């Protein structure tokens, strides 16, 4: 198919559950006719060859055009083999530098993916119906239960579990033990000041 | 097995530019006729009267053909 | 891996054309659900076998003739708790096997979506979902003896 | 108010989804991931031969 | 230059409440978000002048773990309530207040004896509750001035109960660094600071005071559009007299206005036929232009 | 022996030291295993992995996008991806994949023109590979045809 | 070099043909980034022969995997060498040891 | 061979058949389209 | 912006019907000359349609009534 | 009072070596030692200015993937050696140095032709080796001032001009400690000691003052707000 790409996946820990990290070099190629239309629409280019040359030269304004056109436009990420329907999911792109795709950690279990060489493919919905199907059916925030058995599929693991387990533990004789606090905010204020464990 | 690959010629590029230009239906037909009669070196091989005859509509004068030809001559490559 | 892929391809091919094309077929047939017990251990309790299904007949209390669960009831968590309160050991539910709908199934003989908490909608390709649900865990099984 | 393992965190998410809904659940999941990452980094957990 | 650094240009302020605020600063040089945020957080938490309740004395209570009769709350509950009391002092560095209450109902901060120097931020702050009618509560409260948080355990006569001192007006502060870019440079910081105070001062004043303290600490080392053709007048086109007259009658003065007009509309224009339309299309085609062009917001206030 | 060699060089025997956070200056709460490893760079470079395409060249027979980064080809949307789209119910996304992003020649050029004009609508049409299949079946002496 | 190894690095480096190994003992008469000239000892020379060994090093050539093959000298002017000694290091070799 | 000898006819009622000819599958968001086709057919 | 469509789904009752209604309204706002019924805040027509559905201003019956009213007005004013 | 803080100042500077120094700040309030130390460490590691080699031109070479007769090093190794050359420029933001050498021996940084406004801080820095008596090397080296790290790929050039990635930071490493000070009759005052390891082209005191100036100019935005 057309309007498709692929590359290696890295981890984005800052992302939200509905967001992905898309390289802007990939997005410039994947969204080329949209960029042509947006360039012609605002008078930057009066013909199609002018817009083509502007995109080829990669001027400073085509990046603003790209950030305008990719604003709310889902992309489908797919990892092979697609053993179930959770192997394809829709995300909102965030333009990043580099050549690797950033993936939200919480969706790595559904894809059965790890960050040691895995590659993922990205597809661009074109029509309004396809975009609304991506937003309303295939979006990650819509897929939190397993269709096979009804169990959740956004289970935290590894570093998140280790950190939450470590913070919610008690020691017999720790610094700051036995004092009475007005609330959680005072607890955090004591912790950040080094006055309580 | 062997299948091959499609190649883009001068006429394919010109028709691609015609599709993305705000022509009317009559103007688009005239542009198709004009691009058909363009050789490999980029020159028009027939007079405009032949194009007007090939259009097949009798309410079109030579001025519209001239205007569409002028628009096409500014495509890439220029000339 | 190849054997799992071949199995799931065959499963998809056999059931690809099954879609929810109705809401109720009016059938009274069903399957009797009892706890799965092997030897001396209860492998599966009754709650997980009747959750999210539709009763094919009225459920009566074990000690009386009083109707406990009426017909055509989607057994959610509250109904399962009520059933376990009165020590119910067998519930007649509706299954896609005993469905009178021609060229597809109805939303009552199927039950819950299992991806959404509500009943299944018309137009859902349940055959593909079933084939992918069966075939996906095939790489967690074994091939060699 | 307990030591939160994998099962306890999954139970917390399931309780949030059952009581409140979808949007609070996704916000809660993102916040849980952020806090877990931050405090796993702060702990300094390592592995040694001893 | 080499000594020239980026400065914030998009300062956003979101007032969640009268004491809760959210500030955003961007763009910043790479890594300066963490530097500024950590320095400001440390200063706002640890070293910040203010006034707080230090110790208390209750007439009927001589031990920290005692049971008061007629008061619903425990002694440590009253200590928790007093720890949250926000007081402004202008006179001196130590004041003594007396609270006396009788009857039934919520004993609050409005019952504290009034003084010119001492100001209570929240008069409705609940101190305790009196259940029975024949019970009275009398206490003496000491308020001092200091910096930051001082636990009572670090300060370890009779009837003197110690209270953890929270002089700093800041109740909570957090910061977060996100990615931001100028057109060219893409690895820039965006600093977001969410902070809540105790009501004595505004969050913005707290940030300004922290920044002023940090700056004063350094005083001994610091040394002092559209394509141009669309903007051209329609007179640039060598049009005939009749076509130009029709265009001026249609209030078309710029090339963009002409190229935004379809052929169907121009056909129905009075005094305009098909020859003039063809001539207009010809003169537009000589410059690589057509009539079915769409523009988003054409007139650029010029 | 490793601990003796650590003692020779005036290093902690446990092999763990106290580290500080470069962003806050705060000491991590537990000792961290710090040392030296031998790392290798493998011949799997993302420079050779990243590839994207909007349009390009097609096959002569099937009229479908070619394959491979060197040919500037497209990504294959196989049977399992089709099954995944069928399980979602995304009928328009699937029909868009099957015709307009593929061997449907006229819809390919209509969709590009619509996108450049700001109209996100398609006219699907018939794939070319189905016509190729019909011709190949007819070449075997079997009369297969579309009706109505 | 690995700095933590097993002792098999020299065998891999030498038994492979990536390095330049002295065929006869002698003295480094000439050393350069692209060639080495060894003056062979009088007791290892054949009769009626000018005893010198000339090694021309492989410099920035392409491998089957489109990588670089390049040899660099590891000996200095006038130093003694013996039979089997390493004169130049090939790719992923550090002083006659494998360095990946 | 069986279909050619029997002279069979295909009504295109399943998912795979509509995928082959590049139509909307009679499931999901394409269910109403096929319902309207049945109504007008 | 949009992160979830649950409210619109509960407003319509189906995801499959929600997609169709939202596509109809978005195409009205994109290719047609329609104006949004909610204040557009740097949004695309799909998100605007979803927000209109979420507030109960758009559904199938409303769209059909609007189409019939517009057609009747056009036919009445044509003469 | 309690709203009045004691201002620190530079007390002692100890030049342990030509590239290693200790700077002492005293007195400090409780908690300000770490607050100043971490900010100063980050600014010193990230934002200090310095001079670096950016372009080279050798007489007989056309690219860095070649060799030269009589030189035991490849052109790439020579460029990597030049990447570590420490130069202090005192009059301009860009200078060109000339190196001419002949005969057998090591070509070091002391062979660069002397310039009035240019100082070489490590004359023993070996650049290459000439292994032939009838062998000579002549080269022109451009040195520019900047800050940070600029790879040559990001930044017409004739054939034979070689680009070098520029690392302008003169600071190698920074460490700091907070200790207890004896000031007046108070026991709650701290002292901040900063150990700086550099390449020798920047003075410690001016580096501290530059970091403080950068911090104050960044704080002036929060001061007004
Ligand atoms: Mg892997
Ligand atoms: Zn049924």
């Amino acid at each position: 198919v057309d309007y498709s790409g692929r590359s290696v996946i890295t981890v984005g820990p800052y992302l939200r559950l509905h967001q992905c990290g898309l390289p802007k070099k990939m997005a410039l190629e994947l969204f080329k006719p949209f960029i042509y239309g947006k360039l012609e629409l605002r008078g930057l280019a009066t013909t199609i060859k002018a817009a083509k040359k502007m995109v080829e030269r990669e001027e400073a304004v085509v990046w603003d055009i790209l950030d305008e056109v990719i604003r709310e436009h889902p992309v489908l990420l797919n990892r092979a083999p697609t053993l179930h329907r959770l192997g394809i999911q829709a995300f909102e792109p965030v333009l990043i530098e580099g050549k690797a795709i950033q993936l939200h950690p919480l969706v790595c279990a559904a894809y059965n993916a790890d960050f040691d060489g895995d590659q993922m493919a990205v597809h661009v919905p074109l029509t309004l119906e396809a975009q609304l199907e991506a937003r309303a059916l295939m979006m990650s925030t819509n897929n939190i239960l397993s269709p096979a058995n009804g169990e959740p599929i956004i289970v935290p693991s590894q570093d998140v579990v280790l950190g939450l387990y470590y913070m919610t533990r008690d020691c017999v004789n720790a610094k700051g033990e036995g004092m009475v606090l007005t609330g959680p905010k005072e607890a955090e204020r004591l912790y950040r000041s080094g006055l309580a464990s | 097995v062997y299948q091959g690959e499609t190649t883009q010629t001068l006429q394919d590029y010109l028709m691609w530019q015609v599709e993305l230009t705000p022509f009317s239906d009559t103007d688009r037909a005239i542009a198709t006729s004009i691009v058909d009669a363009v050789d490999e070196t980029g020159y028009l091989t027939v007079p405009l009267e032949d194009i007007l005859e090939s259009i097949g509509d009798e309410e079109i004068d030579i001025d519209e053909v001239e205007a569409v030809l002028k628009r096409i001559q500014r495509f890439d490559p220029v000339g | 891996t190849a054997n799992s892929g071949y199995l799931t391809r065959r499963l998809v091919d056999v059931a690809q054309d099954l879609v929810v094309t109705e809401d109720d077929c009016g059938t009274h047939e069903g399957i009797m659900m009892t706890p799965v017990i092997e030897g001396g251990d209860v492998k599966e309790p009754l709650r997980d076998r009747v959750l999210g299904r539709v009763t094919a007949e009225d459920v009566l209390k074990p000690g009386t003739a009083d109707i406990l669960v009426p017909r055509n009831t989607l057994l959610h968590e509250q109904w399962c708790d009520l059933l376990e309160e009165n020590s119910v050991d067998a519930v007649k539910v509706r299954s896609v096997v005993s469905c009178d709908t021609d060229f597809g199934v109805c939303a009552h003989c199927y039950g819950r979506d299992l991806a959404r908490g509500h009943i299944i909608n018309k137009g859902e390709a349940i055959g593909v979902i079933a084939a992918q649900s069966i075939g996906e865990p095939g790489t967690q099984l074994t091939m060699r003896t | 108010n307990q030591a939160l393992g994998k099962k306890a965190i999954s139970k917390m998410l399931n309780t949030c989804y059952r009581i409140l809904g979808l949007k609070p659940t996704v916000i809660f999941a993102d916040q849980i991931m952020y806090t877990g990452f931050a405090y796993a980094a702060r702990s300094g957990a390592s592995v040694g031969i001893d | 230059s080499v000594t020239e650094f980026l400065k914030p240009r998009l300062v956003d302020i979101e007032q969640v409440s009268s004491t809760h605020a959210k500030v955003t600063l961007e763009p910043l040089e790479r890594g300066f978000g963490h530097t500024l945020g950590n320095a400001l957080r440390r200063i706002l938490l640890s070293s910040m002048p203010g006034c707080a309740v230090t110790e208390v004395e209750i007439d009927g209570v001589l031990h920290e773990y005692s049971t008061k009769e007629g008061v619903q709350e425990d002694i440590l509950e009253i200590l928790l309530n007093l720890k949250g009391l926000a007081v402004r002092v202008q006179g001196k560095d130590e004041v003594i207040l007396t609270l006396n209450k009788s009857g039934i109902g919520p004993v609050t901060a409005a019952d504290i004896t009034h003084d010119g120097d001492v100001e209570i931020v929240k008069p409705q702050h609940v101190i305790c509750h009196l259940t029975d009618e024949n019970a009275s509560i009398s206490m003496r409260i000491k308020v001092q001035r200091g910096r930051g948080y001082v636990p009572a355990s670090t300060r370890i006569p009779i009837g003197r109960l110690l209270v953890d001192a929270c002089y700093s007006p800041v109740e909570r502060i957090a910061y977060n660094v996100e990615a931001a870019r100028v057109e060219q440079r893409t690895d820039l910081d965006k600093l977001v600071i969410e902070m809540e105070t105790n009501g004595t001062i505004d969050p913005e004043e707290a940030i300004r005071r922290a920044a002023t303290i940090l700056a004063e600490q350094l005083e001994a080392f610091v040394d002092l559009e559209f394509d141009p053709i669309l903007l051209r007048p329609v007179d640039d086109l060598e049009l005939t007299v009749r076509s130009a007259n029709c265009l001026k009658a249609e209030a078309i003065h710029y090339i963009g206005d002409l190229v935004q007009r379809t052929e169907v509309e121009l056909l129905k224009t009075p005094n305009l036929g098909k020859k003039s339309l063809t001539e207009i299309k010809d003169v537009l085609a000589s410059r690589g232009l057509s009539l079915g062009m769409r523009l988003e917001n054409w007139p650029p206030a010029s | 022996e490793i601990k003796e060699l650590l003692k020779l060089g005036d290093l902690p025997t446990s092999g763990q030291i106290r580290l500080y956070d470069g962003r806050t200056g705060e000491q991590f709460e537990r000792p961290v295993t710090v040392g030296y490893m031998y790392m290798l760079k493998l011949n799997h470079l993302v420079d050779d992995k990243m590839h994207a395409r909007s349009t390009g060249s097609y096959s002569l027979v099937t009229q479908q996008p070619l394959g491979g980064k060197a040919q500037f080809g497209g990504q294959r949307f196989g049977e399992m991806e089709v099954w995944a789209l069928e399980a979602y119910g995304a009928a328009y996304t699937l029909q868009e994949m099957l015709t307009v992003k593929s061997d449907d020649v006229n819809g390919r050029t209509k969709m590009y023109k619509n996108i450049v004009d700001g109209n996100h609508q398609m006219e699907p049409g018939m794939p070319e590979s189905f016509n190729v299949l019909l011709k190949e079946i007819r070449s075997l002496g079997i009369n297969i045809e579309l009706e109505d | 070099k690995p700095l933590v190894g097993t002792g098999m690095e020299r065998a891999v480096a030498v038994d492979s043909g990536v390095t330049a190994v002295a065929k006869r003992g002698g003295v480094v008469q000439y050393v350069d980034a692209s060639r080495i000239v060894i003056k062979v000892n009088e007791d290892e020379m054949y009769p009626g022969e000018a005893g010198i060994d000339i090694y021309n090093l492989t410099k920035y050539t392409r491998s089957n995997q489109n990588t670089c093959i390049n040899q660099m000298p590891c000996v200095s002017l006038g130093e003694p060498v013996e039979r089997g000694d390493v004169l130049a290091d090939g790719p992923s070799t550090d002083l006659g040891e494998l360095a990946l | 061979t069986e279909a050619a000898v029997a002279g069979k006819r295909d009504e295109l009622r399943g998912l795979k058949e509509n995928v082959i000819v590049g139509r909307l599958i009679p499931a999901g968001t394409g269910y109403a389209y096929h319902q309207d086709r049945m109504r007008r057919r | 912006a949009r992160v979830t469509v649950q409210d619109a789904v509960e407003k319509i009752g189906n995801r499959f019907d929600l997609v169709l209604v939202a596509a109809r309204r978005a195409r009205q706002m994109q290719v047609g000359g329609k104006d949004p019924l909610v204040p557009e805040e740097n949004d695309k027509t799909t998100v605007i349609a979803l927000r209109e559905i979420e507030e109960g201003l758009i559904n199938n019956q409303i769209l059909d009534v609007r189409e019939r009213q517009e057609q009747q007005e056009q036919e009445a004013a044509e003469l």
